[PDB]
């Protein structure tokens, strides 16, 4: 199967595996992929941003159904945005993803995030398929799902999701009001996070002839509160912020006969952002910034096979990002990527290389970077499925629109920093007796160098916080994980999973004491716990499933001072979760009974955004 | 397996010594950072030598809040404005318990942002982000009256029984722009009275003497480096004198005005010297030690010591410093890691947790005779306006008991000071010590622990009689340069008052030199000249040191003498000490005292350095060792 012979560090979670890592609005179930260290905000739809390995959030590039999202506007990437209704396959790549057919954008990132969204299989006869997911529970969350799918002309098919997501999320948070233990504490409800999430997609797949031109149409308007921060003896907040993310998507493959295979991708993507703070002290009465985005994205990736084995790739891309605002900024964005050997041999090299160039022309930057990335999965004793994998890669930040156009207070000079990967990993699978069905096991010591990376520093006047290149975070964590399911006597499936983390990030940016931050020097990053591991367990009855999953982090620290005084302390998060299904002539019923943070621990991921306690989430289903 | 550790801060607490005079406790409040709640208030006890880095903390079991803007200590309360918190912390002083919590929100729950507070008549002042000023009474603590003062503020200020509130308008700089406008408000109706057109985004603004408000104004952009300094004559309410040096904030003494700027493309910060009088700069660099500045964050004076506090603020995400510095620029001492972001250090005297007892640091001085110098005719010389001279000894009496710092002035200005008790004779070591206000440069021409030496010749007598009166016979003390051809015996000088009252000093001699001790512009006082005195000339006599200061630029550096002189030495680690036996006769000769009781201090070099005037000795306290 897959995670074993991807070159890449490949992890995945299918359709059965994300129905056991109970979760909405996918990052909380981004945070079991064993090396991703997450930044969060409060709850039900709060900004979940995404690093890869402890590198730079704005390093992911999450893709939607075989196209990268790109967001430009402070380009941390809402994954909170994408919901997991309609998720088949949840991949995380830490590399140049396995195979080399992808468009050029999915390369030069140092880590991509791959949602796929459901494909419909359509057997013997039933045209017509209907899906309602209607979730509930959890502090007056709702969540009505249509999913109305449709064959037309037996290789035309239509699938027409729809997810209202009204929320009000209030939650009972503990907050300290220190750090230390002998501190006076208080229940207070968090406020002002009303959540009205729409979701609206159009997809046709076409299975045309292999060919197939796959097609999407998404909408997405959103009325979320933003909560503040929890200070202290003050908790009155009303900001506002209206989202209105929509794309047309077209993906279209050929395959013309042997050793041609040719892709065309193409997006049009309409992005709108309102900020509204009524209690903001402007004299107009409130900021009411908008923010309007518009991507062209187009890509002609082709891959020619010199052999059965070996193989090329020819990625060319394009992009037109434009923002308006209330200057006005404007990016042009060209590349493309040459793969080099890619062999797929059986017992020896599966070496494959990859250079890709990008060209941007904005009033700013003109880049023309080189960007190489090696990936080598070795594979001696045949006998059993043992890899040794290796990668190294180069990929670069781009300053994000916030970072160069905001009102000011963004730098025009900024270096689109580095991430210089060399991991190195083991990776095991084997299928002995019946008593384990399958068993795997995969350890990966990476070591990711960041250089010239872009932070935000204060400045404590007006326009607070500048972009500045000071940070050369040196991270050199190894991450393993495994997945073990083993069947006792029978149709009683024990799967089990887990993973680790020993996530060593430090900064390393300036040697000598007599420097600013040369207090930071060999020092841990801010929000980074170095020892972050995950784990779960799903038990298959016929009768009733059960499933269990928990989030262990460290001591997270904060501002990379690393005193007590700034310390986050270290956190579980344990959930449990059942499910079962009925057949109803025909119609397939589904009952899921959710307990999320089982342990009633009231957590912090960062600092004064608590997360929610206990919440039971119902979720009742209709198939067809 | 999780090695993650909280690392040490690796440098220690205090880097200098941690000496002040007349302050019992100094409160340093640190900011944090903005939706981080992270902010505190540290406090140093000079009396107990403690330091207390989370003292709300460690007192209310509760933080402070977010973003604490300022703080005042005021009639036995503190009075911490937070910010994002929106809070105004009124703590006891004698406990440091809460006493009571000052919602500063508005009609509805949306925060004022308060930032600044101001006292005038037992009520406080607080102005706001929200455009507001509010009264607060100190007895009920309750927000008694509301007034709209326009756009955003930022500080606030008491001049001339009114309220200066600097209308910043920072907010509005995507919008309308900054405003530029301070507004007045009155006591007695407690309305907005005037509103003065002063220049684009005002803010710190504090009042100064000959009645006056000064404020800086910033640019447009902030980043342009548009810095003004207004000063507001408070009788007409308008804009005085517009002075075009860069500020970002600054803190006033007497005429003059220490005051720092900080670009932001660049990063450069400097520390300027300003006579807020002549209009012009006096030191365009305040830290004339060689002591490295970064960041800046804030600067503040000490009112009843003299000392400056500069906060460092760094990158404003590592713990900041508090760098204590003299009037003359040389670093005193530096408390390292007292907080994140430091923004406002305030000072007291009161304590928190008897001159009839002895206490071992004497009792009263005697005879008081200063020569023209710098320090004379202001508070450091025990002199005020209209005293006379037997008020200015019970006044050197005062600040001996305070432990507050006397001058001595020119050459041969001598102070004469007793004891509770008799001091004992102690063979083979030392009997007592003499505090000094030198401090050490880190780096000098030469060694001998280098700095700014001011040598003074000590002389002891024995009160035979026991009248209490300084009738009885001097004796000399042989000092490292006593016997040797460095010191010039039997030297008279005198000293003529000026015919204009602000003039240089004329001074003549019987060696045959003749000069003037200069004025500068630091010390602007109606005349050098002593004016307790009723005589036209004065003269003194007494033993003339070689000259010690060395010119190697604007960084003058008084070397050190080894031993046997008052304000030679810093006034610890050892040879500031001093033993009866080095005492001499007229004629040379070596005389045991068994027990002694009074100390005569006068000034041994007669100098003239230039900005830092004559070479003059300051006696902190003495204090015997039994
Ligand atoms: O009158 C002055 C006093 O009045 C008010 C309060 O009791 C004290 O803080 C003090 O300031």
């Amino acid at each position: 199967t897959r995670e074993v012979r991807s070159a890449s560090p490949l992890q995945v979670f299918n359709k059965e595996e994300l129905k056991n890592l109970q979760a909405l609005q996918v990052s909380d179930a981004v945070k079991h992929f064993a090396g991703v260290t997450v930044k969060d905000y409060g709850g039900i739809g709060g900004l979940k941003t995404v690093s890869i390995r402890s590198l730079g959030a704005q390093h992911t590039a999450v893709s939607y159904d075989g196209i990268t999202v790109s967001d430009c506007q402070t380009g941390q990437v809402d994954i909170g945005r994408f919901s997991l209704n309609n998720v088949d396959r949840l991949s995380l790549n830490n590399g140049q993803s396995d195979n080399i057919f992808q468009p050029a954008r999915f390369f030069a990132s140092a880590g991509i995030l791959n949602i796929q969204t459901l494909t419909p299989h359509f057997k013997e006869d039933k045209p017509t398929n209907i899906a309602a997911e209607f979730k509930t529970g959890s502090w007056g969350l709702v969540n009505p799902s249509l999913f109305l799918e449709q064959q037309l002309n037996k290789k035309w098919s239509m699938t027409a999701n729809g997810e209202w997501m009204s929320s009000d999320g209030h939650y009972p948070f503990t907050l300290r009001y220190g750090n230390d233990a002998d501190v006076q504490v208080s229940k207070e409800k968090r406020r002002n996070t009303d959540v009205e999430n729409l979701r609206a997609e159009i997809s046709a797949f076409a299975n045309l002839s292999k060919e197939q031109w796959r097609l999407k149409a998404y909408y997405y308007q959103s009325s979320r509160g933003l909560p503040n921060a929890t200070t202290l003896y003050y908790d009155f907040s009303r900001q506002n912020l209206r989202d209105k993310n929509t794309f047309i998507q077209s993906q279209y493959k050929k395959e013309f006969s042997r050793k041609w295979v040719f892709q065309t991708s193409a997006k049009w993507n309409w992005s709108y952002q309102n900020y509204q703070d009524p209690d903001a002290l402007t004299s107009v009465g409130g900021t009411d910034n908008s923010y309007y985005q518009q991507e062209y994205y187009l890509s002609a990736s082709a891959l020619y096979r010199i052999w059965n084995n070996l193989s090329f790739s020819l990625s060319t891309d394009g992009s037109i990002n434009t923002m308006n605002a209330n200057v006005s900024p404007t990016r042009y964005s060209w590349l493309t990527a040459f793969a080099g050997k890619y062999v797929n041999e059986w017992v020896t090299l599966s070496a494959s290389a990859l250079a890709t160039v990008i060209n941007e022309k904005a009033n700013a930057g003109n880049h023309r970077k080189l960007s190489p990335n090696v990936s080598i999965s070795l594979k001696p004793f045949h006998n059993e499925e043992l890899r040794f994998r290796f990668f190294y890669k180069d990929i670069f930040r781009l300053p994000s629109f916030n970072d160069l156009y905001y009102d000011k207070a963004g730098n025009i000079n900024l270096k689109p920093e580095s991430a210089t990967q060399y991991n190195i990993g083991i990776t095991y699978s084997k299928a002995i007796n019946n008593f384990i069905p399958y068993l795997s096991a995969t350890v990966d010591a990476y070591h990711n160098k960041v250089t010239d990376k872009i932070v935000a520093t204060p400045t404590k006047n007006l326009f607070i916080w500048s972009m500045v290149n000071l940070g050369k975070v040196d991270i050199k964590g190894i991450d393993a994980t495994a997945s073990l399911s083993l069947q006792p006597l029978d149709k009683l499936r024990i799967n089990l999973s887990g993973n680790y983390t020993y996530q060593r990030a430090l900064d390393v940016t300036n040697s000598n004491p007599n420097s600013p931050e040369g207090k930071v020097y060999k020092h841990q990053i801010a929000y980074t716990p170095r020892v972050s591991a995950s784990g779960q367990a799903g038990i298959e009855t016929p009768w009733l499933n059960l499933s269990y999953s928990f989030l262990f982090s460290g001591k997270r620290y904060m501002l990379g001072q690393n005193i007590s005084d700034n310390r986050l302390d270290s956190y579980s998060d344990h959930s449990i979760s059942a499910y079962r299904d009925f057949k109803i002539q025909k119609v397939t019923a589904s009952l899921n009974l959710e307990v999320l943070n089982l342990m009633n621990r009231n957590y912090e991921i960062v600092k004064n955004f608590p997360m929610p306690g206990r919440s039971v989430r119902v979720t009742i289903g209709v198939r067809y | 397996c999780d090695d993650l550790e909280d690392k040490p801060s690796i440098v220690p607490e205090s880097n200098g010594d941690v000496f002040e005079t007349g302050t019992a406790e100094m409160y340093i409040l640190s900011e944090g950072l903005f939706n981080q709640n992270n902010s505190s208030l540290a406090r140093y006890s000079f009396n107990r030598q403690r330091c207390t880095n989370n003292y709300f903390s460690a007192n209310n079991q509760r933080g402070l809040g977010d973003t604490a803007n300022d703080i005042a200590i005021y009639g036995n309360k503190i009075y911490v404005v937070v910010n994002v918190s929106s809070t105004v912390e009124v703590i006891d002083f004698p406990t440091g318990k809460s006493i009571r919590q000052i919602s500063m929100l508005r009609d509805n729950g949306s925060s004022r942002q308060p930032r600044a507070i101001a006292f005038d008549k037992d009520k406080a002042y607080i102005c706001s982000y929200d455009g507001t000023v509010a009264r607060i009474d100190t007895t009920s603590l309750e927000i008694e009256e509301i007034v709209t003062v326009g756009r955003n503020a930022e500080d606030i200020c008491v001049q001339n029984g009114k309220l200066y509130v600097s209308n910043s308008g920072g907010l509005d700089y995507s919008g309308p722009g900054v405003d530029t406008t301070v507004s007045v408000i009155d006591i007695t109706t407690f309305k907005e009275t005037k509103k003065i057109e002063v220049g684009p985004n005002p803010g710190k603004i504090l009042p100064g003497l000959e009645e006056a408000v000064y404020v800086v104004t910033r640019g447009t952009d902030i980043e342009a480096g548009d810095y003004h300094l207004v000063k507001i004559d408070s009788r007409t309410d308008a804009v005085a004198i517009t002075y075009d040096e860069k500020v970002l904030s600054f803190a006033i003494d007497g005429p003059i005005a220490y005051l720092y700027t900080y670009d932001y493309q660049t990063k450069d910060s400097a520390i300027k010297v300003f006579d807020l009088n002549a209009g012009t700069v006096i030191r365009d660099n305040f830290i004339t030690d060689g002591t490295a500045i970064q960041t800046p964050f804030s600067i503040q004076l000490n009112p009843f010591s003299g000392n400056i506090y500069i906060t460092e603020a760094y990158n404003y995400t590592v713990k900041g410093d508090v760098l204590c510095f003299n009037q003359q620029g040389q670093l005193q001492y530096r408390l390292n890691d007292i907080g994140l972001n430091p923004n406002t250090v305030v000072f007291s005297d009161k304590a928190s947790q008897d001159p009839n007892a002895p206490s071992a640091f004497a009792n009263k001085v005697f005879e008081y005779i200063p020569a023209p110098g710098q320090f004379i005719n202001t508070t450091t010389s025990a002199y005020e306006d209209g005293f006379s001279a037997g008020q200015v000894l019970e006044h050197a009496t005062e600040k001996l008991k305070k432990k507050s710092v006397i001058s001595l002035g020119g050459f041969g200005g001598t102070i004469t000071v007793g004891f509770h008790q008799s001091i004992r004779n102690s063979k083979g070591e030392y009997d007592f010590r003499i505090l000094g206000n030198a401090s050490y440069n880190q780096n000098t021409g030469t060694g001998a622990l280098g700095g700014s030496a001011e040598p003074g010749i000590v002389l002891v007598s024995k009160d035979e009689n026991g009248n209490g009166l300084p009738d009885d016979e001097w004796y000399e003390l042989a000092g490292s340069e006593y016997g040797k051809d460095t010191e010039t015996r039997n030297y008279e000088i005198t000293y003529y008052r000026p015919q204009p009252a602000n003039g240089d000093v004329r001074w003549t001699d019987n060696q045959g030199g003749e000069g003037f001790v200069y004025r500068n512009s630091y010390h602007q006082q109606d005349s050098y000249y002593p004016n307790w005195i009723e005589e036209d000339e004065i003269t003194f006599r007494g033993t003339r040191l070689k000259d010690n200061a060395i010119n190697e630029g604007g960084t003058w550096v008084g070397y050190c003498y080894p031993w046997g002189y008052a304000d030679n030495h810093p006034n610890r680690s050892e040879f500031s000490q001093f033993k009866i036996d080095w005492a001499v006769d007229q004629n040379g000769n070596h005389v045991e005292l068994d027990k002694i009781d009074f100390v005569k201090i006068y000034t041994a070099v007669n100098q003239n350095v230039g900005w830092m005037g004559e070479i003059s000795t300051e006696v902190m306290t003495v204090e015997d060792l039994h």
